[PDB]
This record gives structure tokens, C-alpha cells and sequence, in this order.
């Protein structure tokens, strides 16, 4: 189901 | 400020992953249920809740499998779920859930601190919605097992109540044993206190009864730091249980109990408590589990007649939330109760 | 104020009742245990507590039968008892005239907690040692208290004497006889009780004692939770998951019915300043396997209490320590050889 990635 | 993008499976419908972006993440709280965040979905700007718990290697998460099956207006909806990584080299299940801004616990406490009780129209609305949520989950044989004021979320403006936290929920199959240490202090059915492992979904109804009684009294009805103390409070109200009642709760206890006469329920509550509220508690909070109302029968109780009135409104002038759009699944334990539950005006073309 | 004169039976020795007069009666508190009053004996001016409970016509009061047998410096003494007609009309009340002690471990702990201070370890030593002595004594009769918690531990701030109180749950535990699993308070309940065992032993008190020790060291409860499930999670976070053998030792019926968490090393549970001996004692009290826990008497002999056996030890207020070494044969009976540790060279000459 998942998989993370951060931004700004 | 910061934006998190994850790929997540929708809670319902076909498994086609979506890219979900959210920001403004704040902790709502944490404990044995894991961590619950609030977040804002970038697209819509809608607030959601993300419950994060540690995923066991050996088993599929029970709460997830329950949440994927449930679709009801009085239960927080599972929107998305995904896996991620606090404890390093380990996996976390994340549930993206409806967010609701208040709990019954907080509301009850505001009124209790002000030495008032919640208006009855709100007791009616909230409890009716709780009972619907229960009629539905029970129709799957699923028992919540932790019905308490904190797990009842409320929208203060629309009066919508949603049941949350399915981390103790389980399908109860007749003849299978279940652990008796579930359910929170104050809200535990007597058969749980007596250590029964063959209990039914009726424990949820006892708990709902304790919630009702508490919203009417302004404080919990059966408090106590020990089982013993909770039983004493239960006995003060219900009277000493007979032997037949004991056997119905847990056979292996048929100890001797203090011999106390029943306290007439009208004496338990404040003088102007509506009598139909009191009659309802008396039919929820029974020793014999099978003598308790089912959730769907509770919904059909006269205490809720005002909610079936065509001109009923919230005090703030808004319409009530939807209360009569029962599905076949919801009605399935007793389809003829539709004749009371769906009032005449709700069946106009 | 009113003088009250009753004819009362001495708690110990022969059934030879006497005229007892008291005055200055104030309510200390009330609850499931009945009503505790404070009064002053006219003869001596000594303050006493009077515990009043409703007496069942159909049976002998178990708490009375136990207190009439008990004589120990760390247990409230039954001075007298008598019958009266109190609050409920035409019903009979048992009145226990007991030692009054002006504080509880609960109140003292809470003062420290609120002030963000820890109770100095000398008092943790004194209080725990005295509790263990009381437990060694009652257990030597097969009597388990079953409600060991900071509220039932009374204290004199000036002498540092600790007295166990409230024997309303106390019971003689006989191998092969079943006992109710719903005793003991939230936070202090041994895991076997949470799992619903009815074949439990006196070691449940030792678990409860360990929770008190931990709490006095941490400044808060070590295993909080509003449900059994939440309490077990907290236990498992510290002790690690129980093995299959540990679960069978606690309750056979729960073979399957947990998360897999590695044990948190006990040094990491407490503040860094915490004495290694205190920690070592905790780990030998808070064990899953009941039989693996130290007995009360072995707890009294533990290194953590060595300071109390020092000839130069004094209380912070400058006074001598209270009676610590006046062991009887009854008290020592579970393990006489420990006498050589327990009664230090300087004591009792």
C-alpha cells in the first residue's frame, strides 16, 4: 500500500 | 509549511493507489491506540486524522480489515491506508480517517465543570447515532469492545456523532472464547467484570447505557477503581443479582454477594429527567445479557420519538443530521422495526 | 460536641465488652469500604478511626474475623468493635474502632509529584520495608490483602511508621480453592488477575507492592491504563512480551488470545539518579511468573534496605527510625534463616 516523500 | 506526499490505498472500493498530499500535521493525542494526528489534505483543504500504529510482521492488522468493510455515516470513515516507518528498522500502518473536532467526553466535561447537564435533545441525538453505529457493526458480528465517551466524536455544529477507534473491535463467533480484559473502567459490562469469555455484542449495549446514564447524571453511574467497587455501585442500582442472572453472566460464579434491594431508577436521576430516558437506561443496563435491548430496538425506543418528529430542529436552528436512511444491512437483525424507525414523513415521494 | 458511649468488644483477647466513650467525630471519607470516621477516646484523648459497614444478617463479617487475629506494628490495630443502627432504617451496622494514622502514602506521593520533586529514598526504603513486613505477617496466616495501593498505606509523618489498612478485600487463599479475579485496584493488579485467573496466590500483593515501589521512584504510576488491554501494553513495554511458559504460569486458558516487544532494560525505566538497588528490587517483584517473585520476607532482606539496618541511620527530622527489627517467629516462618540478615547485630539487645 504505502511509500513516503516530504516537500516544502 | 512542509508537505508530505504518500502513495496510499483507498479505504473502500478497488485497490488503485493514489498520491495523497497533506500538510499542517499536529498530534491530537497518543497512547495504547498509537498516535493520532490531525492533517490538512493539500487539494481540498479538508482536515483528516491519521492514526499510526506499529505493524506486526506475523499477522495482518485486525483493525484495518474491520475498517475496510465498514461504511456508515456514524463511524469514522477509513479514507486511505499506507505503510511507513519512530522505532527504526520497523513498519507502521497509517490509517487516514475522518477527523471530527470534539468528543462526547470533552462536551460532557464542559457541562459538568459548569454544574449543568447537556440538553436532552443532544442526549437523544447522540445516543441515537451511537445505537445506529452499533446496529450496523453488530450486523457483521463485530463488537467494538471499547464504547466510552472519548471514542464518540461529535461535530458541535451539525450534531453528527461518529464512533471511532476500532483497535479493540472483533468479530465475536459463538463458541469462540474472547479475552475479558477489554473495555474501559466505568463502561464494562458485569459479565466482563466476572471474567466471562463467552460474552456477546451486548457488552457494547451495556457500555452505551453507561454513556446515556452519565450524560443524564453529569458523572459516571458505576465508578470504582476496582471490579469489586464497580460491582458495588452496580448492585446499589440494579439490586443484588439472582442466581439465574449470575449464571447468565458467568457460570463459574453461581462468591456470595451483599444482599441489597433494587433502587427505583426514578430515584437514581435528577427530578426532571425525562421518564422515557430512565426507562431506556433500565432496558440497557440489565444483568442478563440477552434481556438487554439490541441497538436497533434502542433506536426504536420512545425516548427517541422527538427525533422522528417532522419539525424537529437543532437548537441553533439547523436540521438534524440524517437519522432514517437505514440500509438493509442495518435493519437485518429485525426488519419489521422499519415500521417505527422510518417515520411517515421520511417516506414521502 | 457530643459524647458517644457504647459497649464494645476488645479487638483481641477475650469476649469481654466494655463501656467505651468517644467524642469529636469527623468524617474521614466514604466509599465502597463504608464510612471512616475519626474520633477521640475520652479515657485517653487518643485519636481513633471508626469504620462503619452494613452487617449482613446471613453471615459473619470476614473483615472482622481477620482483624481480630492480627497484631503487628505495621497494620492498623482493631481496638474494639460494636454494632449500631446508623443510616438505613432497621438495618444493622458493624463498627470497627481502629488505629488512626494521619496521612497516606498516596497524599505524600502526590505532594512530591505536584512539586516536581521525588520522595527521598530514605522514605521509599522505610515505607516499602514496613509494607513488606506487614505482608510477610499476613501471608504467614495464608491471608492476602488483595488491595495493596498507596491509599491503603497509612503514614505518620513524624515517626515514619507505616500501617496497612482496609481489610475489606482480604481473604485466606487456600490451594485448590477458586477466588474472584475482580479484586485489586487499577494500576496495582498483577497480570494474572488481568487475565482472569482464579487460582492466584498471595504473590498478587507482591506485584502490587512492586507497583507502589516503582511509583514512588518514578513519581507516577508505572502501569497506568483505563482498560486491562492498556495496562498489559504498559506491562509488556517494560517486561517484554511474555513467553508461552510465563502465560501458562499466569493463566492456562490464554495460550493464544500479543504484540512482540523486546524488554526495556530496567535501568532505562527510571531517572538516571535512581539507586541500582531500588531497580534490582523492582525487577524481582514485577515478574510475570508469580512463583518467581520475591516473597515479602525476602524483600525485607534485600540490599536496597541495608541503610535501614545501619546503626547510625536517623530520620531527616532528627528522630530515630521506628520499630524495624522486632520480628516474631510467626513473621519469620516462611524462611527463619533470613533472621541473620533481618535482625542486624546492634538490634534488640
Amino acid at each position: 500500500a504505502g511509500g513516503a516523500a516530504a516537500a516544502a | 509549511s512542509k508537505v508530505t506526499t504518500v502513495v496510499a490505498t483507498p479505504g473502500q472500493g478497488p485497490d488503485r493507489p493514489q498520491e495523497v498530499s497533506y500538510t499542517d500535521t499536529k498530534v491530537i493525542g497518543n497512547g495504547s491506540f498509537g498516535v493520532v494526528y490531525q492533517a490538512k489534505l493539500c487539494d481540498s483543504g479538508e482536515l483528516v486524522a491519521i492514526k499510526k500504529v506499529l505493524q506486526d510482521k506475523r499477522f495482518k492488522n485486525r483493525e484495518l480489515q474491520i475498517m475496510r468493510k465498514l461504511d456508515h455515516c456514524n463511524i469514522v470513515r477509513l479514507r486511505y491506508f499506507f505503510y511507513s516507518s519512530e522505532k527504526k528498522d520497523e513498519v507502521y500502518l497509517n490509517l487516514v480517517l475522518d477527523y471530527v473536532p470534539e468528543t462526547v467526553y470533552r462536551v460532557a466535561r464542559h457541562y459538568s465543570r459548569a454544574k449543568q447537564t447537556l440538553p436532552v435533545i443532544y442526549v437523544k441525538l447522540y445516543m441515537y447515532q451511537l445505537f445506529r453505529s452499533l446496529a450496523y457493526i453488530h450486523s457483521f458480528g463485530i463488537c467494538h469492545r471499547d464504547i466510552k465517551p472519548q471514542n464518540l466524536l461529535l461535530d458541535p455544529d451539525t450534531a453528527v456523532l461518529k464512533l471511532c477507534d476500532f483497535g479493540s473491535a472483533k468479530q465475536l463467533v459463538r463458541g469462540e472464547p474472547n479475552v475479558s480484559y477489554i473495555c474501559s473502567r466505568y463502561y464494562r459490562a458485569p459479565e466482563l467484570i466476572f471474567g466471562a469469555t463467552d460474552y456477546t455484542s451486548s457488552i457494547d449495549v451495556w457500555s452505551a447505557g453507561c454513556v446515556l446514564a452519565e450524560l443524564l447524571l453529569g458523572q459516571p453511574i458505576f465508578p470504582g477503581d476496582s471490579g469489586v467497587d464497580q460491582l458495588v455501585e452496580i448492585i446499589k442500582v440494579l439490586g443484588t443479582p439472582t442466581r439465574e442472572q449470575i449464571r447468565e453472566m458467568n457460570p463459574n460464579y453461581t462468591f456470595k454477594f451483599p444482599q441489597i434491594k433494587a433502587h427505583p431508577w426514578t430515584k437514581v436521576f435528577r427530578p426532571r429527567t425525562p421518564p422515557e430516558a430512565i426507562a431506556l437506561c433500565s432496558r440497557l443496563l440489565e444483568y442478563t445479557p440477552t434481556a438487554r435491548l439490541t441497538p436497533l430496538e434502542a433506536c426504536a425506543h420512545s425516548f427517541f420519538d422527538e427525533l422522528r418528529d417532522p419539525n424537529v430542529k437543532l437548537p441553533n436552528g439547523r436540521d438534524t443530521p440524517a437519522l432514517f436512511n437505514f440500509t438493509t444491512q442495518e435493519l437485518s437483525s429485525n426488519p419489521p422495526l422499519a415500521t417505527i424507525l422510518i417515520p411517515p414523513h421520511a417516506r414521502i415521494q
